[PDB]
């Protein structure tokens, strides 16, 4: 009901964010996209 | 006489018609269904 | 005693569902190769 | 006291001082009409229809009187060149006085509706206020607009009881003014069939005549009336706004694109006339069919009526004007007054050579030759020193077949590359460059400024029916909101419908 | 207020002011033409633009021979 | 007859003068290279 | 320079016309009060 | 109490997401114009209309991903789904641009949709409708370069493409081939966009420096309550500053709050009108003396006629990779250039 | 203040992120496959890596005309087979 | 005459700057 | 020579690729939109002071202690329109929100003059995109970049002797 | 073609998992309304 602190799931899904772009960054340098 | 495109306007026209009736259909619904009190 | 599905439910999902399998599908991208 | 932005204001309860209003504007747009005509009969030059027509003439009113069958002087002259015709009264300069006359005489009607305001005719019988019954009003004027939409198309434009109308074959070589009769199939919406026209108005005419009667006699549903605020005149004004952009953008449209209310002889070509090549796919057709048919060069060539030739050359496109840079068509490139030929390149090899034409979008373009399958072989370079294209390099000529310069070949290459340098405008003309003193820069033709005047005033219009129509449907807060609203028919939550108090939880 | 011959003859067509039908009246019915109407300019966009294209409809200016 | 009812007054403040001058004089100065061209 | 010669009738009608305007409301203003 | 009542009822609820009758024009087509967008900048490409990659699929990220126009030779088609062009085929349709008409018809819809949602909720709340009229200047933008512009021109092919990199290029085909930095229109919008966003950051700053104390802490947002009659910062102290410090100030809430109405709106309109002229090639292009002088006087050279050179370079270097159906080749001696570069 | 369920109050409820952490990677999932299997490739027609120009070719296929585009990109298509 | 027009213009503005500051209808209070 | 200056510097330095001008563009376009949000909501919500034959500002008398509009009921409006917690109910964060957002988007545009300065351009794709031959692979950054060359190779025509302009 | 059930079997479970979860709580809402 209100089991999970509120400030976890900010930090969870903060690092969530933070993975998946930079993933959408490390592949600018690889494979398409890259000049190479 | 019936060409292509003719056969296409009258696909695109009760396209249309269907998406607007199933839509006003449903939102009758919901309305009757959800009334305010009143 | 709230609904759980409202229109505001619905806006929600119209918007999140894609997104996430957008995100997947952009994801698989960054590993195609040449 | 009322801000400047709202003196007209007080015409709004006072429908004589209305009607006297509108009149004035009514005298001061056929006074308009009257004076431009004049100016413009004192301004054209009827000498040459082919190579100084009206629309390089910079005639703005002058080619929608002949779009009706107005063609003719009282000096003797007509637009299509013929000499010693007799117009009556119904000339341009007849047509310019009747719409002066009518000015005045709409002005002292004005000044009569102004000083009696208060005619009875404008009061409510029973309240004793000014009230006016807009439903009834438009079953009336629109029933007039049925009648005379369909007299219009059932005798002026047939020649039942008219002159009908412009028309001209697809390459605007042989217009005229030519009763049509209509066209009542599905070809008659085709913009390119005049036949459509006269089916339309016939048609629209009785749906008017038949809707006006139903305007007049059956009163408007209460939730209609209460919805549109047909109490108010300035929803009519609102919807009246609308309808008038609607309008405005088609004829713009039409204009640009060209139908058969707007001819070429009158207007000028259209920029997708040159897009597509569309009187050089003509010309070279009838090249190729004199030639099968045994012609010589010179011979297929000066086959080649001048009209036909002007209309292949940029600057009559339309879209090659600029904004600013004002008058006729003339003050530009000049008076036209002969065709030199259809120029012919050869490199040394005796190939013949394409200078690729000028697009529409470009100011300024490169000289460039091709073959006839796209490849280049000559230019005009900009860099001399790496330069392999040259005209110089690769002997390029010109000769000329058809016109004046007919059967002539010039070889030293700044001649060629002189013709090289019209060769991209089109076919190649002769211009008067003194007697207007032209400064050489392309003009847009009437056609580009009609197009661009009605989208322009179109889009304000928008606007304009955006302003009524909120005064319309919020006139109860024009002045402000209510001083005694309060935070719960505001705040969320205080009433399951919002903006009803009877929904209150 | 002034009274003028022309003003009595035309009185009774500014004379009905605020006068109704009941609640919806013809309303369904006006509902039909605007849907006519609309279908029917459709057809003639579309026969300008060239997505409806129709037999002997030649929508060019070489439809003017 | 009676005189009209529905005339009113005008007015146009200072400071209304003030921006419909500036208002004016900024317009002829970027057009007037126009006109010229 | 070789520039237009309306350019001149054209900027001083621009100006005067629109200013005479505001002025002439002006000025009736002030002579209410 | 019939049937329209009781829809009316429940389209007009309170909720977190007001719908209202406008709310079914506005939220099918702004859901779509949007998914348009999203879905052709991840997957589709512009090979077949353009000769460019525009999605994330093929390589492209977010700046120079793009739903592209449709190939010239498309002209004003509208390209229905179900039309001649692409005959149903939703992939051809894709490849010919379908996505381009798609975005730009149901955006155009939605934001007749907004427009009428602005009205519908002012309406139902008892305001004055003023900020749906300040949106009628987004409306006018939008019509006139996305519809009119091309519309003017030989095809869509020549609109904006929707996508970052891709209405850069469309900034400097303005600049090649209309002189749009010259156009009297351009600037008196750049002087409402710039004018506002002074207004903006101006406004805001001199109310959040002649605050009133109304509160004892150092943040003083906490001391504000909105149902406070009194008004919370002194329009009088900041009026002597302004007439101190710049000669003039504002003396009428009203009026200066109209002002910030007034200011943007105007200097997109102008823009609109701009844009139009140059639907039909309408240019301020030249300026005639200028061009007199200079042809006979190769010695008189302003910052007019150096930017005509420049244009000059723009028009003859892009256009053969900008407009590949022109097959435009120019072969290398005749490309302008300067010394050495 | 218009009752729905508040925001905050569901994305800690242990209901939520009970579908949530199925819903939320299952959708992430399907969207991998459909590129990772070269659907999205056929459904959309966007060229592949080895499918832009045909081995000794450097011309774009740039559709030219109206009405015979599908069958121009569709012939181009058969010049890769 | 076409240096004169805008110097005339520049000018003008120059002026009505001076009366709108020294010139302007004092704001008054309540 | 405003518009030369900022021609050649896009030339030079790709200016609109770079994203400190993006902030700018970003906070001239967001302030001008926010100037008209809020002058069309106060606006919107001015307390009937006056009747239809006048002026509404002569609603507001200069220095007078009450406001002139009703927030309330313009969050109201803008609330719904949006949704509720997308509108602001307390006018010091309005007001500072106006304040803050032109400016910051225009410190990082005058940074982005600033830095380009030192020649740390904006971003470069030019080929970035190639196929599985090893084919270049156009998008609109090339496009971009043709149009940067031929202001490259044209301006100050006369002045380079030399294969790169370094300066 | 078979490309396509694989994509789509992740989103039915997803269904599914939702559906089975929060089916007795939605029905409350269904009699509730009347
Ligand atoms: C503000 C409120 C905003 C709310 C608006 C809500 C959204 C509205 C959405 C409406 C969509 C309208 C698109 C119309 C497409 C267009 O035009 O389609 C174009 C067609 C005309 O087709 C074009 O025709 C051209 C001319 O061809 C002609 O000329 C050729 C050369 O000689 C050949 O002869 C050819 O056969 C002959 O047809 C070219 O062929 C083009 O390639 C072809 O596309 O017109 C037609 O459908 C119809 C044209 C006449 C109707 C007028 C349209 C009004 C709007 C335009 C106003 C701007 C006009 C430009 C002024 C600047
Ligand atoms: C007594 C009648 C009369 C006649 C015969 C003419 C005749 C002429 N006028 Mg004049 N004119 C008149 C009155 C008249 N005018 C008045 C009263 C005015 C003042 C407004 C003018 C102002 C005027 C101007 C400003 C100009 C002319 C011009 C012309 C010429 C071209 C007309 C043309 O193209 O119209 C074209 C007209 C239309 C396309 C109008 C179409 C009407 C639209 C479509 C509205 C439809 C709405 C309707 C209510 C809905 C109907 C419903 C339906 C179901 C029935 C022609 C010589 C032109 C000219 O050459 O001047 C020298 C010109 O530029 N006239
Ligand atoms: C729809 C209206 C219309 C149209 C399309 C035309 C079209 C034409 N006229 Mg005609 N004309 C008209 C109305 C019109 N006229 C009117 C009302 C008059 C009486 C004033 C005349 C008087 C007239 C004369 C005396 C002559 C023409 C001529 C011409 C031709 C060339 C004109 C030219 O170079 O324009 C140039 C146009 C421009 C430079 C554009 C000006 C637009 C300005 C900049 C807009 C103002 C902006 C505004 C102040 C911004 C502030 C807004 C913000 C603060 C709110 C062309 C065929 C000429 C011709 O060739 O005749 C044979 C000619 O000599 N016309
Ligand atoms: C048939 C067209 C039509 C008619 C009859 C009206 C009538 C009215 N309007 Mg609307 N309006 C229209 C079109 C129209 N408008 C359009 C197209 C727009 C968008 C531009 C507007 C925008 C508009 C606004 C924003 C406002 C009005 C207001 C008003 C009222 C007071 C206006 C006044 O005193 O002006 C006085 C104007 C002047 C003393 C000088 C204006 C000089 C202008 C700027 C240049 C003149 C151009 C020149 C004369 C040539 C004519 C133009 C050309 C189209 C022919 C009045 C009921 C006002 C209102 O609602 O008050 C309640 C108001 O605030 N209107
Ligand atoms: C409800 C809002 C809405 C609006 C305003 C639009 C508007 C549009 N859509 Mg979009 N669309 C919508 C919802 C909407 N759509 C939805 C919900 C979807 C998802 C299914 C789509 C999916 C979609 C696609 C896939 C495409 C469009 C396209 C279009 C455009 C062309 C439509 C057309 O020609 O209509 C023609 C049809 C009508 C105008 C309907 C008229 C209804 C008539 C009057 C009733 C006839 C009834 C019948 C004859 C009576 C019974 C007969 C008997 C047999 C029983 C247009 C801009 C096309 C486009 O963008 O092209 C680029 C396109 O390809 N739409
Ligand atoms: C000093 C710099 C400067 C400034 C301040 C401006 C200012 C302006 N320019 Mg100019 N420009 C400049 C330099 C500058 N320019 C230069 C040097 C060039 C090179 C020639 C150009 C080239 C140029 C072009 C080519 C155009 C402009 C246009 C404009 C106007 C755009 C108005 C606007 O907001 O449209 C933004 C768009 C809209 C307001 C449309 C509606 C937006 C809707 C509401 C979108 C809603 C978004 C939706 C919610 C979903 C988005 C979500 C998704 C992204 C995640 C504005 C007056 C345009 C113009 O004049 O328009 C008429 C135009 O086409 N400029
Ligand atoms: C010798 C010669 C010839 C010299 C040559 C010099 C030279 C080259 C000149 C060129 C001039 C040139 C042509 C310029 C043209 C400019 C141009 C493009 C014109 C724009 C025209 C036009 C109509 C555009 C349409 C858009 C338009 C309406 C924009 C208006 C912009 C504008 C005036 C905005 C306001 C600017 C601004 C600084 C406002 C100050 C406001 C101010 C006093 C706020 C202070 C303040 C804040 C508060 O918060 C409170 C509470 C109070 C109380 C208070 O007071
Ligand atoms: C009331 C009186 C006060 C009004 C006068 C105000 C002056 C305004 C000046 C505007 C005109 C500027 C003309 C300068 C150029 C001049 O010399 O040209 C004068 C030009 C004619 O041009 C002259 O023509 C000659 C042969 O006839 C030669 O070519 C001369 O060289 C050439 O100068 O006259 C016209 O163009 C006048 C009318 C133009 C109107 C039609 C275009 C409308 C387009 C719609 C625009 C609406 C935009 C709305 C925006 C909101
Ligand atoms: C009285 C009388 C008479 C006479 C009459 C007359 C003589 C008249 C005249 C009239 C006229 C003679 C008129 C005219 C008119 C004009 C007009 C009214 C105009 C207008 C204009 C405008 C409006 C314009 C605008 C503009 C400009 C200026 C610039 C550009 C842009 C524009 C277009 C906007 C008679 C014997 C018969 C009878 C008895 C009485
Ligand atoms: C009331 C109203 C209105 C008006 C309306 C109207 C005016 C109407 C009209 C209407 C109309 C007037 C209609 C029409 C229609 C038509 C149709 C719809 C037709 C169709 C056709 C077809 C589809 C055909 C087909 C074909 C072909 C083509 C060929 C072969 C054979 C066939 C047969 C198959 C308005 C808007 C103002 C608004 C308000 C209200
Ligand atoms: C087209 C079409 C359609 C539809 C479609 C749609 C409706 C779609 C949807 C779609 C969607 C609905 C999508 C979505 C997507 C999403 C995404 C893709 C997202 C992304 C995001 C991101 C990447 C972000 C990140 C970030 C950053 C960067 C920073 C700030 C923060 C954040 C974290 C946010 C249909 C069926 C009718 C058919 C026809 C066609
Ligand atoms: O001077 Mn002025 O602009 Ca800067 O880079 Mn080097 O330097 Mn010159 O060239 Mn590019
Ligand atoms: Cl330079
Ligand atoms: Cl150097
Ligand atoms: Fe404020």
């Amino acid at each position: 009901g209100g089991r999970i602190p509120l400030w976890i799931v900010a930090t969870v899904a903060g690092m969530g964010v933070i993975v998946i772009v930079g993933l959408f960054f490390y592949g600018a340098y690889a494979g398409l996209g890259s000049s190479l | 006489t019936i060409t292509p495109s003719l056969k296409g306007f009258f696909i695109g026209l009760l396209s249309g018609a269907v998406v607007l009736g199933l839509t006003f259909a449903v939102l009758i619904a919901i309305s009757q269904i959800d009334k305010v009190q009143r | 005693s709230y609904p759980i599905f409202t229109v505001r439910w619905v806006a929600v999902h119209t918007l999140a569902v894609p997104t996430i399998f957008f995100l997947g599908a952009i994801a698989a991208m960054q590993f195609i190769q040449r | 006291g009322l801000p400047w932005y709202r003196v007209h204001t007080v015409l709004i309860n006072d429908p004589g001082r209305l009607i006297a209003a509108h009149l004035m504007h009514t005298a001061l747009v056929a006074g308009w009409a009257g004076s431009m005509a004049l100016y413009e009969l004192a301004t054209f030059d009827p000498s040459d229809p082919v190579l100084n027509p009206m629309w390089r003439q910079g005639m703005f009113v002058l080619p929608f009187m002949a779009r009706l069958g107005v063609t003719g002087s009282w000096s003797g002259w007509s637009i299509t060149g013929e000499t010693g015709i007799d117009p009556g009264f119904w000339s341009f300069e007849g047509v310019a006085l009747a719409h002066i006359v009518l000015s005045g005489l709409l002005f002292l009607a004005a000044c009569w509706h102004w000083v009696y305001w208060d005619l009875e005719l404008f009061r409510d019988p029973r309240t004793g206020e000014p009230a006016l019954d807009l439903p009834k009003m438009f079953g009336i004027h629109l029933f007039l607009a049925g009648l005379l939409c369909f007299g219009f198309g059932a005798f002026h434009l047939t020649g039942l009881f008219g002159p009908g109308m412009w028309v001209s074959d697809p390459y605007g070589l042989t217009g005229s003014v030519q009763p049509v009769a209509p066209e009542w199939g599905p070809d008659g919406f085709n913009p390119y069939n005049p036949g459509g026209v006269v089916a339309h108005h016939i048609a629209a005419g009785i749906v008017g005549i038949i809707a006006g009667l139903f305007h007049i006699l059956v009163r408007p549903p209460q939730r209609l009336y209460k919805a549109l605020r047909m109490g108010n005149i300035e929803t009519v004004l609102s919807s009246s706004i609308a309808a008038v952009f609607f309008a405005a953008f088609v004829v713009a449209g039409t204009m640009w694109y060209g139908s058969a209310t707007t001819p070429i002889e009158l207007f000028g070509p259209t920029r997708y006339q040159w897009d597509s090549s569309y009187f050089q796919q003509e010309i070279n057709r009838r090249v190729q069919a004199s030639l099968a048919s045994g012609a010589t060069l010179e011979e297929a060539w000066s086959a080649i009526p001048e009209k036909l030739a002007f209309y292949d050359y940029i600057g009559n496109n339309p879209a090659k004007g600029g904004l600013f840079r004002t008058g006729p068509m003339n003050k530009g490139d000049g008076i036209a007054q002969a065709w030199k030929g259809h120029a012919v390149f050869r490199n040394k090899e005796g190939e013949e050579l394409f200078v690729r034409r000028m697009p529409a979008f470009f100011e300024s373009f490169p000289v460039i030759l091709t073959d006839k399958n796209g490849v280049v072989k000559a230019d005009i370079p900009f860099r001399r020193a790496e330069s392999k294209y040259s005209f110089e390099q690769q002997g390029v000529t010109v000769s000329f077949y058809g016109g004046e310069l007919n059967g002539q070949t010039f070889t030293d290459p700044p001649t060629v590359k002189s013709y090289a340098r019209k060769a991209i405008f089109g076919e190649i003309f002769e211009f008067d460059t003194e007697t207007l003193n032209s400064d050489g820069i392309f003009r847009t033709s009437p056609r580009g400024w009609f197009t661009f005047a009605h989208a322009v005033f179109a889009l304000l219009f928008f606007f304009g029916h955006i302003w009524h129509g909120a005064r319309t449907l919020f006139r109860d807060v024009f002045s402000g909101i209510d001083p005694e609203l309060s935070p719960e028919q505001v705040e969320w939550g205080f009433y399951q419908k919002v903006g009803d108090v009877t929904t209150r939880r | 207020a002034r009274r003028t011959w022309l003003g009595d003859i035309l009185r009774p067509l500014n004379s009905e002011y605020g006068k109704v039908a009941p609640g919806w009246g013809t309303t369904p019915l006006m509902a039909v033409f605007m849907g006519l109407f609309l279908v029917f300019l459709l057809i003639i966009l579309e026969i300008y633009n060239s997505t409806l294209i129709l037999d002997g409809v030649n929508v060019s200016w070489k439809a003017l021979g | 007859m009676e005189p009209n009812p529905n005339r009113q007054p005008v007015e146009l403040n200072r400071t209304s003068l003030y921006l419909g001058l500036l208002l004016i004089l900024v317009l002829a100065l970027l057009f007037s290279s126009y006109f010229f061209n | 320079m070789e520039v237009n010669q309306l350019g001149l009738i054209a900027t001083a009608l621009f100006v005067l016309v629109p200013s005479v305007f505001l002025i002439i409301l002006y000025v009736q203003t002030e002579s209410q009060q | 109490r019939g049937w329209f009542d009781i829809l009316d009822d429940w389209l007009k609820r309170d909720r977190f997401v007001f719908v209202g009758w406008s709310g079914i024009l506005l939220f099918p087509c702004a859901y779509l114009a949007l998914g348009g967008w999203l879905t052709g900048t991840t997957f589709v490409t512009s090979w077949y209309t353009h000769g460019l990659a525009s999605s994330y699929l093929e390589g492209c990220n977010f700046l120079t991903v793009a739903v592209s126009t449709p190939a010239n030779s498309m002209g004003h088609s509208l390209l229905l789904l179900w039309g001649p062009e692409a005959q149903g085929d939703f992939t051809r349709w894709c490849q010919l641009g379908g996505l381009w008409t798609f975005i730009a018809l149901h955006g155009a819809f939605g934001l007749i949709g907004f427009m009428l949602r602005q009205f519908e909720i002012a309406r139902l709340v008892g305001v004055r409708p003023y900020n749906a009229i300040a949106f009628s200047a987004p409306i006018a933008v939008f019509v006139s370069v996305f519809l009119i512009y091309p519309l003017g021109q030989s095809s869509w092919f020549f609109a904006p493409s929707f996508g970052v990199a891709a209405i850069f290029r469309f900034l400097l085909f303005f600049q090649g081939f209309h002189n749009w930095t010259l156009n009297p229109f351009h600037m008196m919008g750049v002087a409402g966009v710039l004018g506002g966003a002074l207004l903006c950051a101006i406004h805001g700053a001199t109310v959040e420096n002649t605050l009133f104390q109304d509160g004892e802490g150092a943040s003083t947002f906490r001391a504000f309550n909105p149902t406070q009659a009194e008004e919370t910062y002194s329009m009088v102290t900041a009026n002597r500053f302004w007439s101190q410090i710049f000669g003039i100030a504002f003396s009428n809430k009203r009026w200066l709050h109209f002002f910030m109405l007034f200011v943007p709106v105007t200097g997109l309109w102008m823009s609109a009108i701009g844009v139009v002229g140059l639907a039909l090639n309408l240019r301020s292009y030249d300026f005639i003396s200028q061009e007199i002088r200079a042809a006979e006087d190769p010695e008189f050279e302003t910052f007019y006629t150096k930017n005509l050179l420049l244009n000059e370079g723009i028009r003859a270097w892009m256009a053969p990779q900008d407009q590949p159906h022109e097959n435009f080749v120019f072969p290398e001696e005749v490309l302008p250039r300067g010394n050495a570069l | 203040t218009t009752g729905e369920r508040p925001f905050s109050d569901i994305i800690t409820s242990v209901r939520y992120w009970v579908i949530h952490s199925i819903t939320i990677p299952a959708l992430f999932i399907a969207g991998w496959l459909f590129v990772s299997t070269g659907l999205a490739y056929d459904v959309f027609g966007t060229p592949r890596p080895d499918s832009y120009y045909a081995q000794e070719q450097r011309s774009i296929p740039l559709v030219t005309d109206r009405f015979e585009a599908k069958q121009q990109v569709e012939t181009f298509l058969e010049q890769l087979k | 005459m076409e240096t004169i027009t805008y110097v005339f213009i520049f000018a003008c503005i120059i002026a009505l700057f001076f009366f709108a500051i020294f010139f302007r209808e004092p704001p008054r209070i309540t | 020579g405003t518009f030369n200056f900022m021609i050649v510097f896009q030339a030079e330095h790709n200016i609109l690729m770079h994203p400190f001008h993006q902030l700018g563009v970003a906070g001239v376009f967001g302030g001008a939109l926010f100037c008209a949000m809020h002058g069309s909501l106060v606006t919107s919500s001015l307390i009937r002071e006056t009747t239809e034959t006048e002026s509404a500002n002569y609603g507001y008398k200069f220095g007078q202690e009450e406001e002139t509009y009703n927030i309330v009921a313009a969050h109201g409006y803008f609330g719904r329109l949006i949704f509720q917690y997308a509108s602001f109910n307390n006018s010091r964060s309005l007001h500072f929100f106006l304040a803050a957002w032109p400016v910051v988007g225009v410190w990082f545009t005058a940074l982005g003059i600033s830095t380009m300065a030192f020649n740390l351009n904006g971003f470069n794709f030019n080929h970035s995109v190639i196929d599985a031959k090893g084919n270049v692979i156009n998008t609109w950054a090339d496009i971009i970049n043709r149009a940067n060359l031929g202001m490259e190779v044209m301006h100050e025509r006369n002045a380079h002797n030399f294969p790169l302009d370094l300066a | 073609d078979w490309r396509v059930l694989v994509v789509l079997l992740p989103v039915l479970l997803a269904a599914g998992w939702a559906v089975r979860n929060i089916l007795p709580y939605a029905v409350k809402q269904v009699q509730k309304l009347l």
